[PDB]
């Protein structure tokens, strides 16, 4: 039970362990964009704005 | 992917002995006292290297290291 | 108030104003500076359909419709289901038939789709389609070949935007997927070119080495040694008086004859398009010289103190 | 200045550096992969 700070639905967790790398986990999130020719009179390009 | 340096639980220092215990087990199938002999005392240090999966066996024989 | 363009600084003339798009503010940074009825452009923000089915769109109150190939839209469609009253009283024709809208145009779009289509029988990208496309829109608003056979301005925008890309398809296989003449393409394709004030590239033989080499199955190495025997023979001007096409066609032979792959004169023909008698002389006329246009590095087969005569 | 871009297999510069269209000399891959900056950064042990 301890100290209380697990009442209900949560947890007490070790923070050394996690320091040592407990749990620790890798976020990959990849964008990705085209350069659309789009027709008559516009053109998107991929540039230095 | 590859052992930690060092147990979660407590701190002592584990990367070392999962070289160690390959050989034993090719030696010996004796996984008790594989895990003694490299000093792996109490569980938590033990469930460690008990319960690895080295992944980056797997991982290294793709060709393409190099991207 | 119509003095704007961004311009509304009390104090002193307006330098920059810059949008904090995360405030939801107009900021001018040389003062303080809110000035803002904040829009970070309302094609993001109507943009509210998400967790609830996307996939169907309920939201979707703007069709796309794809304007810039076209000009005028009109009207919205109807059509039968709810199993009726809806009139037909006594015949049977449920409420009403629907109705045409853009007829002066049908055939513009009508040629939108014979142009993905003549474009997908030779697997061409999206990307020359959609340059044909451009360049049949600018030929047909100019209205200066509204004469001539729609199919075949169709046909030549493909060929013209296949080349502008630079990897020009040959006339003869852009007449393969067509019902339009080499002929009438090729009078088409210098017409439009007049049309436009424009011009092109001058076609190479690298530009067609590649797709032949390929088609016939042959090794890498080979396709390379039969650009290097083009390129050479070009640079040696040993074929002055005849075509990139054909100069092609007989380096391929040269070279598969010169490896253990050996492609026929037929199967070449029947690749390259051209006629086998064509090759023939070609060949008869780089052979004189073949030591000297293969590369130092080429691993050899058969020597050319044994390459045939033919 | 270059823009490198290492390719795919090959495992060499494909070194273009301007407009034209990317595909490796030699190598017939047409993915490319831009290098890793030659500029500093750098992370805390903790
Ligand atoms: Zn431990
Ligand atoms: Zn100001
Ligand atoms: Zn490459």
């Amino acid at each position: 039970s301890y100290t209380g700070y697990n009442q209900e639905d949560s947890v007490i967790m070790n923070r050394s362990a996690v320091d040592r790398g407990f749990f620790r986990s890798v976020f990959y999130r990849s964008y990705k964009e085209q350069e659309s020719k789009k027709g008559f009179d516009q053109e998107e390009v991929f540039e230095k704005p | 992917m590859i052992i930690p340096v060092r147990c979660f639980t407590c701190g002592k220092i584990v990367g070392n002995k999962w070289e160690a215990y390959l050989g034993l087990l090719q030696a010996e199938y004796t996984e008790g006292d594989a895990l003694d002999a490299l000093g792996l005392k109490r569980y938590c240090c033990r469930r460690m290297l008990l319960a690895h999966v080295d992944l980056i066996e797997k991982l290294l024989n793709y060709a393409p290291l190099e991207k | 108030l119509d003095a704007l363009p961004r311009v509304t600084c009390p104090n002193h003339p307006d330098a920059i104003l810059v949008e904090d798009y995360r405030a939801g503010d107009m900021i001018c940074p040389e003062c303080g500076l809110v000035v803002g009825d904040r829009v970070i452009d309302v094609g993001s923000e109507w943009r509210t359909f998400s967790n609830d089915k996307a996939t169907k769109d309920p939201s979707r109150v703007g069709d796309s419709q794809n304007p810039l190939l076209s000009d005028g839209d009109l009207s919205t469609m109807i059509g039968k289901g709810t199993g009726a009253a809806s009139f037909d009283e006594f015949g049977n024709s449920k409420y009403q038939n629907r109705r045409t809208m853009s007829s002066s145009d049908r055939a513009m779009m009508n040629a939108f789709k014979e142009i993905t289509t003549m474009a997908d029988r030779i697997n061409l990208p999206r990307n020359i389609v959609d340059r044909t496309n451009n360049l049949f829109k600018q030929v047909y608003e100019q209205k200066s070949l509204k004469g001539r056979a729609n199919d075949a301005i169709a046909s030549a925008c493909l060929y013209i935007a296949c080349r502008q890309e630079g990897v020009p398809r040959t006339f003869k296989e852009i007449c393969a997927v067509s019902r339009i003449s080499k002929k009438e393409i090729g009078r088409c394709f210098k017409l439009i070119l007049k049309a436009l004030e424009t011009s092109v590239d001058l076609i190479t033989t690298g530009d067609f080495m590649s797709r032949f080499c390929s088609n016939l199955c042959l090794p890498k190495q080979v396709q390379m040694a039969a650009t290097h025997i083009a390129r050479k023979a070009v640079e040696l001007d040993l074929v002055p008086g005849r075509s990139p096409i054909s100069v092609a066609a007989a380096a391929i032979y040269m070279a598969s004859q010169a490896s253990a792959e050996k492609r026929t004169q037929k199967e070449i023909g029947d690749i390259a398009g051209v006629a086998d008698v064509t090759i023939r002389q070609s060949y008869r006329l780089i052979y004189p010289r073949a030591p000297d246009l293969f590369p130092t590095d080429f691993k050899f087969d058969t020597p050319v103190d044994k390459l045939p005569q033919l | 200045q270059p823009m490198i871009y290492i390719c795919g297999e090959c495992h060499t510069e494909n070194e273009i550096k301007s407009r034209d269209p990317i595909r490796c000399r030699e190598c017939g891959y047409r993915i490319m992969y831009k290098k890793r900056t030659k500029r500093l950064v750098v992370f805390d042990a903790r």
